[PDB]
């Protein structure tokens, strides 16, 4: 369920370090190690996560209803020295 | 807005075939594109979609790992490389222009369809 | 995810069932014999330019409907129901309903 995106400088660059919903903390940040996932909506889990190269929470209005917001949990495909921020991205923030 | 498929024909099982679609009448680089196939006597079956910048490629479960979708914005053209074709892959292949789906973050429906090209395996 | 719709319909109403389909946008395309499909309805009830006001629709509960009023002989085509499945990033098509 991963999507290639590469904060929003339209260019997108959200690098892993040694509008915001949460964070990913871990080492290899893949299925070979336990990683910590913190997401607000708070849900905090430690699992054998296989994270996306560009993990995020997609945000859109359900059928263009401004009173009904929905999101896509594009963070990992399966379920500390490095971390990255999980952003809330509207499609319009990435398109021309 | 027009789409023209080519590269169809007759092949044997186990062999590959590359299809292409020429786009004109619109800015190709601003739209995502779909491939859809229709076996004789059957309904429409989705094959793959590619984003306008070529960064994201999604495939139907039945073709994933065998078919590759790609685009060339400079040449205003769409390609589909089909490897290891089987008898079950006999169908008319269409290229089509994607349209944003309001119920999904980056989902698409299909707006403009080409005439399609027949591939027999 | 899959859609379910009848092989054919003789105002014509074409139904498209699914699991809580209300939460998904339903789109419809019309394919005439010997011709490519064309978009008729999108986002449940919106029409693209060129489509007659005769074409309308709705989406509620576990079913969606394409309603074609004042049906003409020129409408004798295979109408397909499709949605985007965000769970697998696939376009899901129904069997297709033929009008007569
Ligand atoms: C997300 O991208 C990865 C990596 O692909 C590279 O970067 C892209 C932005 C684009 O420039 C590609 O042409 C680059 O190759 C995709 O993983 C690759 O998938 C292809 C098959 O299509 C495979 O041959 C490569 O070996 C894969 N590379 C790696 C590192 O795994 C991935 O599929 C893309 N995700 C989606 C949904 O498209
Ligand atoms: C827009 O959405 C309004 C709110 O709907 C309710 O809250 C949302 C977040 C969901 O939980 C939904 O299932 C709930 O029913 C509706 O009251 C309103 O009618 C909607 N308007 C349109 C045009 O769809």
């Amino acid at each position: 369920q991963c999507v290639n995106l590469t904060a929003i400088h339209k260019r997108f660059d959200n690098p892993v370090l040694p509008i915001i919903r949460g964070w990913i903390f871990g080492t290899t940040l893949d299925s070979k190690t336990q990683s910590l996932l913190i997401v607000n909506n708070v849900v905090i889990k430690v699992c054998e996560f296989q994270f996306c190269n560009d993990p995020f929470l997609g945000v859109y209005y359900h059928k263009n209803n401004k009173s009904w917001m929905e999101s896509e949990f594009r963070v990992y495909s399966s379920a500390i020295t490095r971390f990255q921020t999980l952003l809330a991205l509207h499609r319009s923030y990435l398109t021309p | 807005v027009q789409l023209v498929e080519s590269g169809g024909g007759v092949v044997q099982p186990g062999r590959s075939l590359r299809l292409s679609c020429a786009a004109s009448g619109f800015t190709f680089s601003n739209y995502g594109m779909h491939w859809v196939r229709q076996a004789p006597g059957k309904g429409l079956e989705w094959v793959a979609v590619i984003w306008y910048d070529g960064s994201n490629k999604f495939y139907a479960d039945s073709v994933k790992g065998r078919f590759t979708i790609s685009r060339d914005n400079s040449k205003n053209s769409l390609y589909l490389q089909m490897n290891s074709l089987r008898a079950e892959d006999t169908a008319v292949y269409f290229c089509a222009r994607a349209f944003p789906d309001s119920s999904s973050w980056s989902g698409f429906t299909i707006d403009y369809w080409g005439q399609g090209t027949l591939v027999t395996v | 995810y899959e859609l379910t719709q009848p092989p054919s319909v003789s105002t014509a109403r074409i139904t498209c069932g699914g699991n809580n389909i209300e939460r998904k946008s339903v789109h419809w395309c019309q394919q005439k014999p010997g011709q490519a499909p064309a978009l008729v309805v999108y986002d449940d009830s919106d029409r693209p330019s060129g489509i007659p006001e005769r074409f309308s629709g709705s989406n509620s509960g576990n079913t969606a409907t394409l309603t074609i009023s004042r049906v003409e002989a020129g409408d004798e085509a295979d109408y397909y129901c499709q949605v985007w499945d965000s769970g697998s990033d696939q376009v899901i098509f129904g069997g297709g309903t033929k009008l007569t």
